[PDB]
């Protein structure tokens, strides 16, 4: 076993997308701002 | 039996939901 298999679970990746998600919808906003 | 993805997703969840309604409430039409 190389690397930590775990590390490549479900749980890592799906939390960093939504979260990336909700910045971009906030920084949409700040952009249409003004 | 409880699982990470879905506690972590359920807040996580309730945080997008905010978002959405948030830009829902200043566009009606705009999408």
């Amino acid at each position: 076993e190389e690397n930590p298999s775990l590390f490549a679970l479900e749980a890592v990746l799906i939390p960093v997308g939504t979260v990336g998600l909700i910045i971009t919808l906030i920084f949409v906003y700040f952009w249409l701002e003004r | 039996q409880w699982s990470a993805s879905i506690l972590v997703v359920v807040p996580i969840f309730l945080l997008l939901t905010g978002f959405v309604h948030l830009l829902f409430k200043l566009s009606p039409r705009l999408k």
